[PDB]
C-alpha cells in the first residue's frame, strides 16, 4: 500500500509486500516453458529483441549450470547474473566435497537460501542482499534416486515441485493449455513438440528458431544444448503436425 | 499527545516527557497481574498465570524465572520481551560470579538491569522495553525487593505491583503494612499473597488463572530461592477461595 | 654481523665559525664485492643536508622518505626547513619502528636560517638527538673516525680551511678500512654557496 | 528540504546549516582581538548569570599552547571539547613532527581542520562558536585569526565577533592606527568592550590576557638560555585593574 | 517551531540552539526535588528533599546523593534513569582517573569530563542529550570547599552556593540575600554540623515548608573522607532547629 | 514514494533507478559501433563548445582497455571515469592469473557485473553509464562488439547506437547495415559509422572521431583528414543521390 | 525531493544534487588561468575584503601542490581545504615511488575520481569546489585543466570559474591569440576580472598572483606567487590605477 | 494510529507494536496445521497445499533432529531459518552434552530469538507460527511457538486458517487423548479428524495429509504418500 518502502515491513494482510512486489518483475520477462517427462526435462525459451541486430544466439536465458542441472531463467538478467552463479558454485562445491552429482531439489533449495536475504542484516542468516531478485528461474536435472525433476525457483525462497510450469508474458495461456494436455506417457518427442506449440501460442511475435531455444537434460546427453539447423528441424516438425489436426 | 516526538525514543516533546517511554508503562498495564511481598525474613512473588482455555497444560507454564539460585524475578507486561531481560539478568548474574566468587548482591543487580534497560530508550535504532520487573531476593545484605519500571527506573519497596490488577494490588498492599507493622514472617506470607492474586482477578473475572507462588527464605529456604509446590500451595489456595467468599 | 657493517659507508661532519662541512665515502659493498664506487650517499632537502650511513636499502629507502616528509613542510609552511626541526623529524621518523627499525645512522648537517648559529647532529638505530657542535661520525669505521676527527679538529675554522680538516680527516680512516673508501665527495656549507668537492684518492 | 541536512544543498548554494552556525555566533558575547607591532591582545567577557555564579571557574580564555591562546563567541558548551581537541591534535600533528609548539598558521588550520570534519558528515552538527585564535612564532611575527564554523579560516588586523558585532567592528575600523604598541592596545580593547554592557564592566568581570613578550619568570625553570618563557601572559584582575584606573 | 529541529540534535533551528537540548532543562523538572548546597569553611554541604509518593516505597533506598568515591559526592536532580546511568559514568570515571594519574581525583576534573561527555552526546545525532543537571559536590586536596554544576548541555561553572530544582530562584534569591549582606562569599562557621543547620534553615524559610525527618536526605563531604547522613543522623540536625 | 529508492521493488517491477539511470544516457554523446569481417569500427561523437578546449592533453571519448580490447562510452563523462578504471585494471589483472589476454565476453561480462553489484546494495547508485566494448578474441579473427546497460544487462549486437538520440541514427543503421553481409574492406565500414554520426552532429567532420579495432592487438586512431576526406566523399556521392533523381523524373 | 539522497536520481535523468553543487561556485568570486606556450598565469579573485582585513601577509586562493603544480581556487574553502591537502599527499607520493614529478594529467585525474566516489557512495556531501590546475611535465610542456564540482575534468586554452562565468568567457575568447605572450595574458586577465568584479578600482589586496615559467634555468620550472606589492606595480603598467 | 507501523523501534499508545500483531495474522495467511499430542506420543497432522494441480505441494514438516521436528504455519521463507537455528541447538545438545535436547528449553531459546530482530531497526519479527513436537526424558511435549514469541506448553492446539474448528474439535475430547497410550495409530485417527473441521472446500487426500510421530520408541518419522494412505 505505503508499508514497501522499508526492507521488510508489514502490511495488515500480513504479507511482506517487497517480496510480491518481485513477482510481478517476473511477467516483465521473456516466456520460459518445462514440461517434465520420465525421459528428460525439455526447458524452452522465448528470445525477444528490440531491433534484429540483436544477435539473438549470444543471449543467454539457457544456461548450463554444472553438466547435469540446466536452468531456464525469466525476469532481469541482471539479477540473474548473481544467482546463477551462486548456483554453479554450489554445484562445484558439492563434487568437491562428496563426488556425487548434486540433487535437482537440493540445488534448487540452495538457490533459495541466497533468495532468502532481504535485509541489510539481521538473525539467523547474515544479508547483504538489500532488495529482492527479480528472475524465478527453472531447474531441471536428473539424480538417479529421484528421476527427472522440474522444479520452480522463486526469488521468494519458496520452491515447489513441478511436472510442467510457464512463466513470463504468456505464463497464464501457456498454464491452462499445460492442465489439458499432461501425461505420464509422453515421449521426448511428444514433449518437444508440446513446448513449441503452446509456445507460437503466447508468443506475440513470429515464431523462428532465434526467438527459441529448446534444450534438455538427459542423463546419457547430459545437458544438451541445441543447434539452430536442430531447433529449426522441429519448427518444420510442428507445421506438418497441425495439418493433421 | 501531540504530533511528533513519538515515532523514536530519544526525542523529547516540549512538556520534559518523551513517549515512547510513556507508552512502554501503558503496553504492562495489559499484562498479566503480578505482585512482590518483602518480608524480614523472605520475599514472596506470586504471579497470575492467565489460562485461556482449558486446553492448556496445567502447571507448566510459569513466569516466575530464577538468576543465579537466589534470586527471584516475575514480570508482568509482554511475555517474550519479559524472557529476554531476565536472560541478560542470567549473564549480569554469571558474570560477578567468575570476577568476585560469590554471589550478586541485590543493589548490584539492580544497578546493571536498570543500565540494560536504559540503553534501550536511549537510542534511535533500538526500541523502548515494554516490561516491568518485579524482582528481589535475599542476601548478605538481608532481604530486599525492587520494581524496575520500563524507563529504566527502579526504587525499592516493601510491597509492590505491576500489570492489570495493579490498583487492587497496591491498595491491598498498603493495608498489609497498617495491620503489620511488623511486615509479615515468610510462613503466613506464602497464604497472604494467594489472597491478593484472588483480589486482583475482580478486574481479571473473564477466564480462569493458575496461582504460583515462589519464595526465597532466609528462614524457611536457607537463602536460596526454589518454588512453592505441592501442599504447601493447597493451603495458600484454600484459604485465599474462604476469605475471598 | 650486524647489516649496518655489511654493505658499508662512512659519514662525517664538522663545525667552523659559520659553516659546516659533511663528506661520505662513494663505495657500495654487498659484503666483501663492490658494487659501485660513485654512488654518493649524501643527499638534501633544501638547505638541510642529511647523510645515511648504514645498510643500503634502508639508506635509499630512507633517502626518499625524509625527502618526502620536508616537501611537504615546505609547502604548508611557506618555507624551508630549518636544521634545528629537521633533528627532531629525523629522530620521530627512526622511533616510530622501534622492533623492526631501519638498520641506519643518520647526520644532520646544516646552518640555521633563524640565527645563522652551525649545526650538527648525530643519531643511531632506533634514532635520538644526540648533540655535539664539535664533529658527528657514523658507518663502519666509525671507531676510526671518531679519534682521527678529534686529533685534527679545532673550533673557528674558515670554510676554507675546514676543508682541509675533514678531507684529511676522511681519506686516511677511509683507506684503513674495507668497506669504504673507494673514492669520496664533501660539501662545504657556508650560508648560501655550497661548494661541493669530489676526493681524488687511492682505490681500497 | 533545502536546509535540513548537512548533506543537502540549496538552488543558491550553500548548506542551512552553515548559515544557522553563523547565527550560533552572533548569540554569543562580544570578543576581540586587535593585533599591534609587538604584539596582540584579546579580549573576552564573563556574564555570571547569578552572584552565586564565581567568575574564575568559567574560562573563556585558554591557551591552547603556551604561545597562542584563544577565545571564543557563541555557545559555551561547545568551547569546551573544541578546547581540548585543540590541545591534543596541537601536541600529535606537530610536536611529534616538529617536536616544539607549532607556528601560528599550522595550528590554525589543525583547529579548522576539525571543524572541516564536523560540517562533512551528514548527522553531525557543527559547532556553535567561531574561534579567534592569536599566537605568536619568529617567521610569521605576531599574528591573529578567525576560525568560523564553516571549517574556514582568515587572517586578521583587527575583528570583533559576538552579539556587539557591528558596534564593536565600526568602532575597531575609526580606531586602528598603523603603527601601535600592545599597551595602547589594552585601553582600545577595554573601550570597545565597553559599549557591550555599561555599569557592570570592571577587571573582575573582565577577562584579558596577551600573547605578547616572553617571560622567563613564568617559565618555570632556569639557568637554559636557549629556550624561552611563555609568550601567552593571563592579566590577572589588579592587573586589569591598573590599565582601566589609567583610562 | 517544529521541522528538522526538535526532532534531532544535529539540526539547528533559525535562533542558533537546538530545541531539543533544551527540553532537557524541562526534564528537570519532572521528578520535583529541590537542592541547595552551600560551601562551609572545610566543609561542602548538600541536602535535597526526599519525596516519598506512597508508603509501599522503603524510605531509605529513596535518596538522590550518591557516593562517587571517597572524597566525591553528586546530586543529581531530574529522571531515575538518567541519574543511574550520569552517576554510574561518573563512579567509573573516578575511579579510572587514579591509575592513569596518580592521586585522587578532584572536584573540578571530575566536572570537566562529565561536561565534556555530556558535549560529545549534543554532537552526535546516535543518542539524546542527558535529562539530568548533575551538581558534584567535593572538598578537594588543596582548593578545599567547592561546588560544581554541570548542565546536560555541557556548561559548567562553579558557585559559592547554588541551587536546582523547579522552585530554584526562590532559594537563588534568598542566598544573594545572605552573602551579600554578610559580605563573605564563604560560610563562616567553622564546624561542618552548624552549617548544615543553616542549610536546613534556609530551605525552609524559601519553600514555606517545614520538613520532618523522612522528608530531607542529606549528605557532607568533609575533608578527605564522604558520607551521606541516616534518618537518625539527619534528627541530631533537625531537634537542632526545632529547640535553638 | 515508490522511486526514492533502489531498496523498494516498486509496485510494478521496476527499479527506479536503473530506469532514471537509462535516462541519464541520453545526455551524453552519440556512440556507434559497426562490425565488419577483419575489423570493428568504434565511432563516437566528440563534444564542441569552444576553440579554447584542447584535444592535445585531453581525454578522447574512446579508451584501450588493454592492447586489443577497447571502450567507448556515453553518460556522464564523470561517473564514466571510474567505470574505466575498473575494466582496464581487470583486464591486466586477468594475465595476472591465467597468463592470457583478456576475452572480450568475459570482459563485458565485468563491466555490467560491477554496476549490477551497485544496483543490487541500496546504499549506493548503479552508474548512468553505457558502453560499448570492441575487441578481438586471444589467437582469432572473428569481429565482436557488445553492449552493457546501467541495469547490468549485457548484449552482442552486430551494430548499435546508444547515446544522443540513439533511436534516430538506429533507423538508418538498420536499413543501410546488413547481418547477411556487412562491409567488405575496413575503409568501407568506418565511412558506414561516419554516415551514422554525420546525421547527430549536423555540420562537421571535426566533431565526429574515428577509431579502429582490427585482430592481432591492432588498435590505430585515424587521423583528422582522413576523417575530412570520408565526410567530403560522403557529401560527393550524396549529391550524385539529388541529381539521380532528377534525371529519373525527367525520363518518366 | 530527490536532494534528498546523493545516491538516487531524478526522474528528468539528471542529478540535481550535483547541479545544485556546481550553483555553490556561483557564491564564490572569479579564478581564471590561461594557457600561454610562453607560461601559464594563474589568477584568482578575493570574494571577501574589509580594512581591517589582513590579506597582504596571506596567499589563500593560490596553494603549491608539488614544486612545478599549483592551483587556484573558486567555492568554499573548507570545501577547498580537504582535497587541496590530499592532492598535495598524493602527488608528492608519486614522486616518492616513480622519482619523477607527478603528471599534470594524472593528478588531476586521481582527485576528479575521489569527488566521483563522494556522489557514488555513502551518504557524504558532494563537494562544490573548482580548482584550476596549472602544472609543467615534459610529456605535454606547460599544462592547464580545470574540474568541475561533479568529478570531471576538461582541457583549455583559457577558462573561467567562480562567478558570472559566461560573461567573462564572452571577454577572454575575443581578446585571445593564438600564440600569446605571458605579459600579454596578465593583462588580459586584470582586464577581464576587473569587468566580472564589482570593484571598480580593483585594488592589488583584492588580487591573487601566480605565474609559472621556465625562465629560471632550462629544464627547470620556477612557480612564483606574486607578492602584493609586485601586484600593485602591474596595475599601474595596465593603467587600471 | 498507525502512523506507527512503518518501524519496529516505535509503540502505540494503546502499548502495543503494530507490527508484531501483523505478524501474527501472516500465519492465518497460509496453510493449516493441527498439533496434539499423548503422554507418550506427539503427531502433528498438517495440509500440504499446492500452487495448481501440476504443481506438486509444499513440505510442511521439516525434520529437527531423531527426536524432535516441527511444522509451519504462514510464510515459508521464515520458516526455512528458524528451523535451521533449531537444529544447530539439538545437534550442539548431542555433540557437547550427550543429551535429547528438552523441547521446554529449546522453544524457550527461540523466544529469546525471536526477541533479537524485534528489539533491533531493521530485521522483522518473523511472520510465521511453529508447533514443535518432541519425545526427551520428561517424555512428549507439544509447544506452540509465536511471532511475539510466546511460548505455550499445550495438550492440542492449531495455527493457521480457519484453525478455530480444530480447537473444538481438540477441546471436546480433550481428555480422550491423553488417556491414549501406546497405539501410536489412534493419535492419528483423532489428528485425522481434526483437520478436517478446519477445511472448506476440500476433501482429504492420499497427498494432502502429511502426519509426523515421535514417541517413546519410534524416532521421528515423516509419512507421506503411500504412507498416509492407511489413516486416509
Amino acid at each position: 500500500s505505503e508499508y514497501d518502502r522499508g526492507v521488510s515491513t508489514f502490511s495488515p494482510e500480513g504479507r511482506l509486500f517487497q517480496v510480491e512486489y518481485s513477482l510481478e518483475a517476473i511477467k516483465l520477462g521473456s516466456t520460459a516453458i518445462g514440461i517434465a517427462t520420465k525421459e528428460g526435462v525439455v526447458l524452452g525459451v522465448e528470445k525477444r529483441a528490440t531491433s534484429p541486430l540483436l544477435e539473438s544466439d549470444s543471449i543467454e536465458k539457457i544456461v548450463e549450470i554444472d553438466r547435469h542441472i540446466g536452468c531456464a531463467m525469466s525476469g532481469l538478467t541482471a539479477d540473474a547474473r548473481s544467482m546463477i552463479e551462486h548456483a554453479r558454485t554450489a554445484a562445484v562445491t558439492h563434487n568437491l566435497y562428496y563426488d556425487e552429482d548434486i540433487n535437482v531439489e537440493s540445488l534448487t533449495q540452495s538457490v533459495c537460501d541466497l533468495a532468502l536475504r532481504f535485509g541489510e542484516g539481521a538473525s539467523g542468516e547474515e544479508r547483504l542482499m538489500s532488495r529482492p531478485f527479480g528472475v524465478a528461474l527453472l531447474i531441471a536435472g536428473h539424480d538417479a534416486d529421484d528421476g527427472y525433476q522440474l522444479f520452480h525457483a522463486e526469488p521468494s525462497g519458496t520452491f515447489y515441485r513441478y511436472n510442467a510450469k510457464a512463466i513470463g508474458s504468456g505464463s497464464e495461456g501457456a498454464q491452462a493449455e499445460l492442465l489439458n494436455e499432461w501425461h505420464s506417457s509422453l515421449t521426448l518427442k511428444e514433449a518437444e513438440l508440446l513446448v513449441l506449440k503452446i509456445l507460437k501460442q503466447v508468443m506475440e511475435e513470429k515464431l523462428d528458431e532465434n526467438n527459441a531455444q529448446l534444450s534438455c537434460i538427459t542423463k546419457q546427453d547430459g545437458f544438451k544444448i541445441y543447434d539452430n539447423e536442430k531447433t529449426a528441424e522441429l519448427i518444420k516438425e510442428l507445421k506438418e503436425k497441425e495439418a493433421a489436426e | 499527545i501531540g504530533t511528533g516526538y513519538d515515532l523514536s525514543n530519544s526525542v523529547f516533546s516540549p512538556d520534559g516527557r518523551n513517549f515512547q517511554v510513556e507508552y512502554a508503562v501503558k503496553a504492562v498495564e495489559n499484562g498479566t497481574t503480578s505482585i512482590g511481598i518483602k518480608c524480614n525474613d523472605g520475599v514472596v512473588f506470586a504471579v497470575e498465570k492467565l489460562i485461556t482455555s482449558k486446553l492448556l497444560v496445567p502447571q507448566k507454564n510459569v513466569k516466575i524465572q530464577v538468576v543465579d539460585r537466589h534470586i527471584g524475578c516475575v514480570y508482568s507486561g509482554l511475555i517474550p520481551d519479559g524472557r529476554h531481560l531476565v536472560n541478560r539478568g542470567r549473564e549480569e548474574a554469571a558474570s560477578f560470579k567468575k570476577l568476585y566468587k560469590t554471589p550478586i548482591p541485590i543493589p548490584a543487580f539492580a544497578d546493571r538491569l536498570g543500565q540494560y534497560v536504559q540503553a534501550h530508550t536511549l537510542y534511535n535504532s533500538v526500541r523502548p522495553f515494554g516490561v516491568s520487573t518485579i524482582f528481589g531476593g535475599v542476601d548478605k545484605n538481608g532481604a530486599h525487593l525492587y520494581m524496575l519500571e520500563p524507563s529504566g527506573s527502579y526504587w525499592g519497596y516493601k510491597g509492590a505491583a505491576t500489570g492489570k490488577g495493579r490498583q487492587s494490588a497496591k491498595a491491598e498492599l498498603e493495608k498489609l503494612v497498617d495491620h503489620h507493622p511488623e511486615g509479615l514472617s515468610a510462613r503466613e506470607a506464602v497464604k497472604q499473597a494467594a489472597k491478593i492474586i484472588y483480589l486482583a482477578h475482580e478486574d481479571n473475572k473473564e477466564k480462569d488463572f493458575e496461582l504460583e507462588i515462589s519464595w526465597c527464605s532466609l528462614s524457611e529456604t536457607n537463602g536460596l530461592h526454589k518454588f512453592v509446590k505441592g501442599d504447601l500451595l493447597q493451603e495458600a489456595i484454600d484459604f485465599a477461595q474462604k476469605e475471598i467468599n | 654481523s650486524d647489516p649496518s657493517s655489511i654493505n658499508g659507508g662512512i659519514v662525517v661532519a664538522m663545525t667552523g665559525k659559520d659553516c659546516v662541512a659533511i663528506a661520505c665515502d662513494l663505495r657500495l659493498g654487498s659484503q666483501s664485492l663492490g658494487v659501485s664506487n660513485k654512488f654518493e650517499k649524501i643527499f638534501h632537502y633544501g638547505h638541510v643536508f642529511l647523510g645515511i650511513t648504514g645498510l643500503a636499502t634502508d639508506v635509499t629507502t630512507l633517502n626518499e622518505m625524509f625527502r618526502y616528509k620536508t616537501n611537504l613542510y615546505k609547502l604548508k609552511e611557506e618555507r624551508a626547513i630549518e636544521p634545528e626541526t629537521f633533528t627532531q623529524l629525523v629522530s620521530s621518523s627512526l622511533y616510530e619502528r622501534r622492533f623492526g627499525p631501519y638498520f641506519v645512522g643518520p647526520v644532520v648537517a646544516g646552518i640555521n636560517s633563524k640565527s645563522g648559529k652551525p649545526f650538527i647532529a648525530g643519531f643511531d638505530l632506533i634514532g635520538c638527538i644526540d648533540e655535539a657542535k664539535d664533529f658527528i661520525v657514523s658507518g663502519t669505521a666509525s671507531d676510526q673516525l671518531f679519534g682521527m676527527c678529534e686529533s685534527l679538529y679545532e673550533p673557528n675554522l674558515e670554510p676554507e680551511d675546514l676543508f682541509e680538516t675533514i678531507s684529511q680527516a676522511l681519506l686516511n680512516a677511509a683507506d684503513r678500512d674495507a668497506l669504504s673508501g673507494w673514492g669520496a665527495v664533501v660539501y662545504i656549507i657556508k650560508k648560501d654557496e655550497v661548494v661541493k668537492r669530489y676526493l681524488k684518492m687511492r682505490q681500497d | 528540504r533545502y536546509s535540513f541536512s548537512l548533506t543537502t544543498f540549496s538552488p543558491s548554494g550553500k548548506l542551512g546549516q552553515i548559515d544557522y552556525a553563523l547565527t550560533a555566533v552572533k548569540q554569543g558575547v562580544t570578543s576581540l582581538g586587535i593585533k599591534a607591532t609587538n604584539g596582540v591582545v584579546i579580549a573576552t567577557e564573563k556574564k555570571s548569570s547569578s552572584p552565586l555564579a564565581m567568575s574564575e571557574t568559567l574560562s573563556k580564555v585558554s591557551l591552547l599552547t603556551p604561545d597562542i591562546g584563544a577565545v571564543y563567541s557563541g555557545m559555551g558548551p561547545d568551547y569546551r571539547v573544541l578546547v581540548d581537541k585543540s590541545r591534543k591534535v596541537a601536541h600529535t600533528s606537530y610536536k611529534r613532527i616538529y617536536g616544539e609548539y607549532p607556528p601560528t598558521k599550522l595550528l590554525v588550520s589543525e583547529v579548522a581542520k576539525i571543524m572541516q570534519e564536523a560540517t562533512q558528515s551528514g548527522g553531525v552538527r557543527p559547532f556553535g562558536v567561531s574561534l579567534l585564535i592569536a599566537g605568536h612564532d619568529e617567521f610569521n611575527g605576531f599574528s591573529l585569526y578567525q576560525v568560523d564554523p564553516s571549517g574556514s579560516y582568515f587572517p586578521w588586523k583587527a575583528t570583533a565577533i559576538g552579539k556587539g558585532s557591528v558596534a564593536a567592528k565600526t568602532f575597531l575600523e575609526k580606531r586602528w592606527n598603523d603603527e601601535l604598541e600592545l599597551e595602547d592596545a589594552i585601553h582600545i580593547a577595554l573601550l570597545t568592550l565597553k559599549e557591550s554592557v555599561e555599569g557592570e564592566f570592571n577587571g573582575d568581570t573582565i577577562e584579558l590576557a596577551i600573547i605578547g613578550d616572553e617571560n622567563p619568570d613564568l617559565l618555570g625553570y632556569t639557568g637554559i638560555p636557549t629556550d624561552k618563557g611563555p609568550r601567552f601572559r593571563k592579566l590577572t584582575s589588579q592587573e586589569i585593574n591598573d590599565r582601566l584606573e589609567a583610562l | 517551531s517544529a521541522a528538522g529541529y526538535d526532532r534531532h540534535i544535529t539540526i539547528f533551528s533559525p535562533e542558533g540552539r537546538l530545541y531539543q537540548v533544551e527540553y532537557a532543562f524541562k526534564a528537570t523538572n519532572q521528578t520535583n526535588i529541590n537542592s541547595l548546597a552551600v560551601r562551609g569553611k572545610d566543609c561542602t554541604v548538600v541536602i535535597s528533599q526526599k519525596k516519598v509518593p506512597d508508603k509501599l516505597l522503603d524510605p531509605t533506598t529513596v535518596s538522590y546523593i550518591f557516593c562517587i568515591s571517597r572524597t566525591i559526592g553528586m546530586v543529581v536532580n531530574g529522571p531515575i534513569p538518567d541519574a543511574r546511568n550520569a552517576a554510574l559514568r561518573a563512579k567509573a570515571e573516578a575511579a579510572e582517573f587514579r591509575y592513569k594519574y596518580g592521586y585522587d581525583m578532584p572536584c573540578d576534573v571530575l566536572a570537566k569530563r562529565m561536561a565534556n561527555l555530556s558535549q560529545i552526546y549534543t554532537q552526535r545525532a546516535y543518542m539524546r542529550p542527558l535529562g539530568v543537571i548533575l551538581t558534584f559536590v567535593s572538598v578537594d586536596e588543596e582548593l578545599g570547599p567547592s561546588i560544581y554544576k554541570t548542565d546536560p548541555a555541557g556548561y559548567y561553572v562553579g558557585y559559592k552556593a547554588t541551587a536546582t530544582g523547579p522552585k530554584q530562584q526562590e532559594i537563588t534569591t534568598n542566598l544573594e540575600n545572605h552573602f551579600k549582606k554578610s559580605k563573605i562569599d564563604h560560610i563562616n562557621e567553622e564546624s561542618w554540623e552548624k552549617v548544615v543547620e543553616f542549610a536546613i534553615t534556609h530551605m525552609i524559610d524559601a519553600l514555606g515548608t517545614e520538613f520532618s525527618k523522612n522528608d530531607l536526605e542529606v549528605g557532607v563531604a568533609t575533608k578527605d573522607k564522604f558520607f551521606t547522613l541516616s534518618a537518625e543522623n539527619i534528627e541530631e540536625r533537625l531537634v537542632a532547629i526545632a529547640e535553638q | 514514494g515508490y522511486d526514492r529508492a533502489l531498496s523498494i521493488f516498486s509496485p510494478d517491477g521496476h527499479i527506479f533507478q536503473v530506469e532514471y539511470a537509462l535516462e541519464a544516457v541520453k545526455r551524453g554523446t552519440c556512440a556507434v559501433g559497426v562490425k565488419g569481417k577483419n575489423c570493428v569500427v568504434l565511432g563516437c561523437e566528440r563534444r564542441s563548445t569552444l576553440k579554447l578546449q584542447d584535444t592535445r592533453i585531453t581525454p578522447s571519448k574512446v579508451s584501450k582497455i588493454d592492447s586489443h580490447v577497447v571502450l567507448s562510452f556515453s553518460g556522464l563523462n564523470a561517473d564514466s571515469r571510474i567505470l574505466i578504471e575498473k575494466a582496464r585494471v581487470e583486464a591486466q589483472s586477468h594475465r595476472l592469473t591465467l597468463e592470457d589476454p583478456v576475452t572480450v565476453e568475459y570482459l563485458t561480462r565485468y563491466v555490467a557485473g560491477v554496476q549490477q553489484r551497485y544496483t543490487q546494495s541500496g546504499g549506493v547508485r548503479p552508474f548512468g553509464v553505457s558502453t560499448l566494448i570492441a575487441g578481438f578474441d586471444p589467437r582469432d579473427d572473428e569481429p565482436k562488439l557488445y553492449q552493457t546497460e546501467p541495469s547490468g544487462i549485457y548484449s552482442s549486437w552486430s551494430a548499435q547506437t546508444i547515446g544522443r538520440n540513439s533511436k534516430t541514427v538506429r533507423e538508418f543503421l538498420e536499413k543501410n547495415y546488413d547481418r547477411k553481409e556487412p562491409p567488405a574492406t575496413v575503409e568501407e565500414c568506418v565511412k558506414l559509422t561516419v554516415r551514422s554520426l554525420l546525421e547527430v552532429v549536423q555540420t562537421g567532420a571535426k566533431n565526429i572521431e574515428i577509431t579502429v579495432v582490427k585482430p592481432d592487438s591492432d588498435i590505430v586512431a585515424l587521423s583528422s583528414e582522413e576523417i575530412n576526406q570520408y565526410v567530403t566523399q560522403i557529401e560527393q556521392e550524396k549529391q550524385e543521390q539529388q541529381e539521380q533523381d532528377k534525371k529519373k523524373k525527367s525520363n518518366h | 525531493r530527490y536532494d534528498s539522497r546523493t545516491t538516487i536520481f531524478s526522474p528528468e535523468g539528471r542529478l540535481y544534487q550535483v547541479e545544485y553543487a556546481l550553483e555553490s561556485i556561483s557564491h564564490a568570486g572569479t579564478a581564471i588561468g590561461i594557457m600561454a606556450s610562453d607560461g601559464i598565469v594563474l589568477a584568482a579573485e578575493r570574494k571577501v575584503t574589509s580594512t581591517l582585513l589582513e590579506q597582504d601577509t596571506s596567499t589563500e586562493k593560490l596553494y603549491k601542490l608539488n614544486d612545478k603544480i599549483a592551483v587556484a581556487v573558486a567555492g568554499l574553502t573548507a570545501d577547498a581545504e580537504i582535497l587541496i591537502n590530499t592532492a598535495r599527499i598524493h602527488a608528492q607520493n608519486y614522486l616518492k615511488t616513480y622519482n619523477e614529478d607527478i603528471p599534470v594529467e594524472i593528478l588531476v585525474r586521481r582527485l576528479s575520481d575521489i569527488k566521483q566516489g563522494y556522489t557514488q557512495h555513502g551518504g557524504l556531501r558532494p563537494f562544490g569546489v573548482s580548482f584550476i590546475y596549472a602544472g609543467y611535465d615534459d610529456r605535454y610542456g606547460y599544462q592547464l585543466y580545470t574540474s568541475n564540482p561533479s568529478g570531471n575534468y576538461t582541457g583549455w586554452k583559457a577558462i573561467s570559474v567562480g562567478a558570472n562565468t559566461s560573461a567573462a568567457q564572452t571577454l577572454l575568447q575575443m581578446d585571445y591569440k593564438d600564440d600569446m605572450k605571458v605579459d600579454d595574458a596578465i593583462e588580459l586577465a586584470l582586464k577581464t576580472l576587473s569587468k566580472t568584479t564589482d570593484s571598480s578600482a580593483l585594488t592589488y589586496d583584492r588580487l591573487e598572483f601566480a605565474t609559472i615559467r621556465k625562465g629560471a634555468n632550462d629544464g627547470e620550472v620556477y612557480q612564483k606567487i606574486f607578492k602584493p606589492q609586485e601586484i600593485k606595480d602591474i596595475l599601474v603598467k595596465t593603467g587600471i590605477t | 494510529r498507525n502512523n506507527y507501523d512503518g518501524d519496529t523501534v516505535t509503540f502505540s499508545p494503546t502499548g502495543r507494536l503494530f507490527q508484531v500483531e501483523y505478524a501474527l495474522e501472516a500465519i492465518k495467511q497460509g496453510s493449516v496445521t493441527v498439533g496434539l499430542r499423548s503422554n507418550t506420543h506427539a503427531v502433528l497432522v498438517a495440509l500440504k497445499r499446492n500452487a495448481d494441480e501440476l504443481s506438486s505441494y509444499q513440505k510442511k514438516i521439516i525434520k529437527c533432529d531423531e527426536h524432535m521436528g516441527l511444522s509451519l504455519a504462514g510464510l515459508a521463507p521464515d520458516a526455512r531459518v528458524l528451523s535451521n537455528y533449531l537444529r544447530q541447538q539439538c545437534n550442539y545438545s548431542s555433540l557437547v552434552f550427550n543429551r535429547k535436547l528438552a523441547v521446554e528449553r529449546a522453544g524457550h531459546l527461540l523466544c529469546d530469538k525471536a526477541q533479537k530482530n524485534t528489539q533491533s531497526y531493521g530485521g522483522r519479527p518473523y511472520g510465521v507460527g511453529l508447533l514443535i513436537i518432541g519425545y526427551d526424558k520428561s517424555g512428549a511435549h507439544l509447544l506452540e511457538f509465536q511471532p511475539s514469541g510466546n511460548v505455550t506448553e499445550l495438550y492440542g492446539t492449531a495455527i493457521g486458517a480457519r484453525s478455530q474448528g480444530a480447537k473444538t474439535y481438540l477441546e471436546r475430547t480433550l481428555d480422550t487423548f491423553i488417556k491414549i497410550d501406546g497405539n501410536p495409530d489412534e493419535l492419528i485417527k483423532a489428528g485425522v479428524e481434526a483437520i478436517s473441521q478446519s477445511l472448506r472446500d476440500e476433501s482429504l487426500t492420499v497427498d494432502n495429509l502429511s502426519i509426523a510421530i515421535v514417541g517413546k520408541d519410534t524416532p521421528f518419522t515423516i509419512y507421506d504418500g503411500e504412507a498416509v494412505a492407511k489413516y486416509i
